RNA sequence: AGCGGCGAGUACACUGUACUUGCUGCUUCUUAGAGGAACAUUGUGUGUCUAACACAAGGAAGUUUAAGGCAACAACAGGUCUGUGAUGUCCUUAGAUGAACUAGGCUGCACGCGUGCUACACUGAUAUAUAUAACGAGUAAAAUAUGCUUGCAUACUUUUCCUCCGCCGAAAGGCGUAGGUAAUCUUUAUCAAUAUAUAUCGUGAUGGGGAUAGAUUAUUGCAAUUAUUAAUCUUGAACGAGGAAUGCCUAGUAAGCAUGAUUCAUCAGAUUGUGCUGACUACGUCCCUGCCCUUUGUACACA
């Protein structure tokens, strides 16, 4: 039926921990041809939730400095970054994007005495990681951010120390140690 | 016969008529191709294949289209054409199949028959923003 | 004297007599201070 | 091929065959450009490939380009009140003949040059 | 892949159904086999836009502005240099004061509206004040538009 | 250099001069420019060669300078010059 | 800094890591086998 | 034939008082003009002297008119108008002939 | 403001179309006179079955549909007598403490703090253009002729707002006119920017980015020096995302981006409005700060 950048309709996904799935929240109602929809947020609790997690980083990476406030260039660079994921490696780009924020998130953090992390946070951290080891990868890194983002999503989701996220997912980790 | 039809959703209204013919649509001068987003092409495309083309292909439904938002133009447009063809089965083509033609564009969504009524507001005293205060020194 | 039709001297405040914060919106030729307490029966209707 | 050293940087040689001429100086985009398109030069082929025969065409299109086609304004210090019209002078002789720009408001010493000599912004720069 | 399917009826009557900027590039290449036209060798020392503070860098900056302003003239029989410099105005950074948008600079569009008139595409007339299209202009860029349609089409 | 300037009338002389004193003098003179001209030019007759003329009373900062009265010192050292009369006065108080 | 040059799967950023070139020139070589980004063929 | 005035009831009651005089005179007349209103607004600040918080205030005039015509007589339709009309209320007079 | 309809078509389809002229079959459409509609609304739940609160739903409208203003009692020894011919008391006027005129100052600067304005790029530097809305705002002087000898006096239109157009000048700007005291002319079948898709570059203190210059050209005002404003060429400081500290902020809002209006002869880098793109997460807490209530202890009451 639709086509994500009239090439991809993802109809088939990873299992994950089935928890997360009800925050991606991939589904019909969510499939659209490009992020940028007219979606809202501000009334309850779900549609954040609801909401692709394609756009859920349209809208995430979008920040830096002057950068800031430039959307339309930001689905500009998903589109192209989706091109090379699939390029550089033989799966799904959206299913190795699934399995990064799936395997990039936080399982627990004492932030005052550890604490569990809701699936909420738990996309929201990787998200977030990702997005900031795209920064800090686009910056004085010779590389443009779009293989960078290339780099550091499959970094993410095979496993591979070189991405920023997991580093810090470790470093996150690894105060339970200390406390729990 | 004729009937025309108005769709105002957002900034844009649009306006169409529904007409005796073969299909010839028209968007100003332009067709439902040039707009530019291929992305929202496609949304105006989902009611056509919601219902078909061979339907389409025994009515004309000029369009004018003016004013205001890229997105608001198509969320009109969809609106004044469904609206355009539920007048046209209720008074010169057919009845029956219009009832399960409301009942396929809800089954959709309710988007496409009523759109939205959120819009901005007047921005408030304080600062630049409606919301944001001038930085406060002590 | 040196008078001309140009700048802030050629007009000022009708009651105050005085040039300072004067407002010529629609040529109203008044002074913010008198103007404030004028507003109602001038017809400014304080509304939102 | 590429690597070539003259009086100005060229070491963009890696770099596009037109900012091979744009980058000697004039940082503007202007001067340089219309020395460029005065000198015939395309854009598509890059630095590495360039002529000291084409860099020599360069050497006598800025040589006093006002008998070139090129407008009285365009070119840098236009007026410069004096008996003549003087002209754009780049990189070494840039440095000598603003040189006797500045030493000639030592004569005029009224309050702007007193002023940016004392260390102030012509216009100020409102340290305020 | 510019090309999506059609299944709504067409007229391909006239130019607003096929694309502009393709279109206008199509004409550009037509334009240079032809060379009705002069480049002109006046273009190439001034900039285009006040606040674009660079050149053009294209070799035929001044091809497709004639092509646009032709296009613009198509959409709107009635319009002068001042709508052209509002349809060209551009961005203008003064360095630590803020943006702010100016218009395009007049004598290049008033030199490509002469040429459009020594060329007879278009004419003034005192009613319908702006420029519009002779009808040996219309069936010349009728038959144009119907021409690109169809070495696009098949 | 500058008995041409000295002589030459001020149309062409305005011509050399920049647009900001072009737009000044094409625009108006005033009454007290005029009545300081024809008392400045009595000055360098009376005085003498040997010593520069003296200052103007009545001191403004809108007196164009135009290189048929160079000379003066003023009533603020810096001798209005041919490369310096396109400049208007100044020379204030400014004290440091 | 650069050090990548023209000298010596189409896609642009696949040939760009394989053979370590300047992006232009990248595109260059994609032109000079086949005969702002476009989708793939 | 226009009406301007700035509070609504002054022109309904007035615009009322228009067309019962056609209906018994049986005459040719026009329909009727029904503008969007104009708001006249302008913000001034309080606090006559510049110590305290800076507050304004907001204002606002709303500015109503519509249009008539009448294929009659020009002086009968003045004197009609002129004795139910109000002076906080302006009119204006032009006519029609088919 | 239109919708038609036909009146002739300019080019195509074939058994209506973009561009045009003109009026009238007609007013949901462009709109406002008017009221209505939203009322824990219907059922499935929590709650002493009371006050209240939940889901689902119709519905544009379910957090009072959101956002705008009005602010009781009492107080501050808060600001203002520099707003007023609002005002007491004291104080002063020909060598004014009234008015005008010349020039100057608040633009001057080791520094510090605000409000802000402009980069640290490739999520960007750059050239082309389509799809772009709203609040907006807008009318006692020119010049000519005569007389005296460019200036004075006297006579005739109205220039004295925004401007469209056609010209000239790279531009700034200059010229002569259409419209309009205004849903009618700028302008509105359309005014900015973040755009756009492909094109030059492809993070190399780089071409990023602009603190910084002299040279000037035109406007503004009689006067621009203290480079008001402004077009070009030359300029190349800091800047690798940021000391101790610290501000504001939950929906078409923050932020980015512009832009309207005011002060206006000329000048936002100020203030007040409007719109575009519609971001990361909270159906919360009393930890800091600061309030409200109850109890309690006071040797405090200027608290």
């Amino acid at each position: 039926d639709i086509k994500l950048f009239k090439k991809w309709s993802y109809e088939e996904i990873n299992i994950a921990d089935l928890s997360l799935v009800d925050c991606i929240a991939v589904s019909q109602k969510a499939c659209v041809y490009t992020p940028h929809t007219a979606g809202r947020y501000q009334k309850k609790r779900f549609r954040k939730a609801l909401c692709p997690i394609v756009e859920r980083l349209v809208n995430s990476m979008m920040m830096h400095g002057r950068n800031n406030g430039k959307k339309l260039k930001a689905i500009r660079i998903v589109a192209y970054a989706f091109e090379i994921i699939h390029l550089m490696t033989g799966e799904n780009p959206l299913q190795v994007f699934v399995n990064a924020v799936q395997k990039g998130g936080p399982r627990e953090d004492s932030t005052r005495q550890a604490v569990d992390v809701s699936p909420l946070r738990r996309v929201n951290q990787a998200i977030y990681l990702i997005c900031t080891g795209a920064r800090n990868a686009a910056f004085r890194n010779i590389k443009s951010i779009s293989e960078c983002l290339a780099e550091e999503i499959i970094n993410c989701a095979n496993e591979s120390s070189s991405s920023y996220a997991i580093k810090k997912k470790d470093e996150i980790e690894r105060v339970a140690k200390a406390n729990r | 016969k004729r009937v025309q039809t108005f769709g105002k959703k957002k900034t844009a209204v649009a306006v169409a008529t529904v007409t005796n013919g073969k299909g010839l649509i028209k968007l100003n001068g332009k067709n439902l191709d040039l707009v530019e987003p291929y992305i929202l092409k496609t949304k105006v495309y989902e009611p056509l294949w919601l219902i078909g083309s061979g339907k389409l292909k025994n009515l004309d439904i000029r369009i004018r289209v003016k004013g205001g938002g890229q997105t608001s133009q198509i969320y009109a447009i969809r609106q004044a054409i469904g609206k355009g063809i539920i007048s046209y089965y209720q008074k010169y083509v057919d009845e029956s199949t219009k009832k399960e033609l409301k009942d396929v564009l809800l089954r959709y969504d309710r988007s496409l028959l009523v759109g939205d009524t959120r819009r901005c507001e007047p921005k408030k005293f304080g600062g630049k923003g409606a919301r944001a205060r001038y930085q406060k020194s002590y | 004297v040196h008078p001309k039709k140009y700048g802030q001297g050629s007009r000022q405040c009708r009651v105050c007599s005085n040039k300072h914060a004067i407002i010529r919106k629609y040529n109203i030729n008044i002074c913010r201070q008198c103007f404030r307490e004028r507003a109602d029966i001038i017809g400014f209707k304080k509304y939102r | 091929q590429h690597i070539l050293r003259i009086l100005n940087t060229n070491v963009d040689g890696k770099e596009k065959v037109i900012i091979a001429l744009t980058a000697i100086k004039g940082i503007g985009k202007r001067m340089a450009t219309v020395i460029c398109k005065q000198a015939n030069v395309d854009p598509t082929k890059r630095a590495g490939e360039l002529t000291t025969e084409e860099i020599d065409n360069i050497v006598h299109i800025m040589s006093t380009p006002t008998q070139f086609k090129i407008p009285d304004w365009f070119l840098n210090r236009r007026k410069d009140l004096k008996e003549g019209k003087n002209i754009h002078v780049i990189a070494n002789q840039l440095d000598s003949y603003l040189r006797e720009d500045l030493e000639r408001m030592k004569k005029i010493r009224l309050h702007r040059g007193l002023r940016h000599h004392w260390g102030l912004r012509v216009r100020g720069q409102h340290t305020k | 892949r510019l090309l999506e399917p059609v299944p709504f009826v067409k007229t391909n009557n006239c130019i607003k159904d096929v694309d502009a900027d393709l279109f206008i590039r199509s004409y550009a290449t037509h334009l240079k086999l032809h060379n009705k036209i002069t480049y002109p060798k006046w273009c190439t020392f001034v900039k285009t836009g006040k606040g674009r503070k660079l050149a053009p860098l294209n070799e035929d900056w001044y091809f497709i502005r004639a092509s646009s302003i032709l296009r613009r003239l198509y959409l709107h029989p009635d319009i002068g240099v001042g709508f052209l410099r509002r349809q060209f105005s551009s961005k203008q950074r003064r360095g630590v004061a803020p943006n702010h948008t100016s218009l395009a600079s007049g004598k290049i569009l008033r030199s490509i509206l002469q040429q459009l008139e020594n060329l007879g595409y278009v004419e003034q007339n005192p009613k319908k004040k702006g420029r519009r299209l002779t009808t040996k202009g219309e069936n010349a860029i009728n038959n144009f538009a119907r021409y690109i349609n169809k070495k696009v089409y098949n | 250099d500058l008995d041409k300037l000295l002589d030459l009338s001020q149309d062409e002389l305005i011509k050399l001069f920049k647009a900001r004193q072009r737009r000044k003098f094409q625009r108006g003179i005033s009454k007290k420019a005029k009545s300081l001209l024809k008392k400045i030019r009595k000055s360098k007759k009376n005085c003498e060669p040997g010593e520069k003329p003296n200052p103007v009373p009545t001191h403004l900062r809108n007196m164009t300078i135009i290189p048929e009265m160079v000379g003066s010192i003023v009533a603020t050292n810096v001798e209005i010059k041919p490369e310096m009369i396109g400049y208007y006065l100044g020379e204030f108080s400014i004290t440091y | 800094k650069l050090n990548h040059a023209v000298f010596i799967v189409i896609t642009p950023s696949a040939i760009a890591e394989k053979y370590k070139v300047n992006l232009s020139v990248a595109r260059a070589v994609i032109n000079h086998l086949a005969d702002s980004q476009k989708l793939y063929t | 034939i226009a009406l301007t005035s700035k509070n609504l009831r002054a022109i309904e009651k007035v615009c009322s008082d228009i067309m019962k005089g056609a209906k018994e005179k049986n005459l040719n007349v026009s329909g009727p003009v029904r503008l969007p209103v104009k708001t006249l607004r302008i913000t001034t600040r309080k606090s006559p002297c510049g110590e305290g918080t800076n507050t304004w205030d907001r204002f606002e005039l709303r500015i109503y008119k519509r249009l008539i015509d009448l294929y009659s007589q020009c002086e009968v339709v003045t004197q009609m108008t002129s004795i139910n009309i109000d002076p906080v209320v302006e009119v204006e007079v032009i006519i029609t002939d088919s």
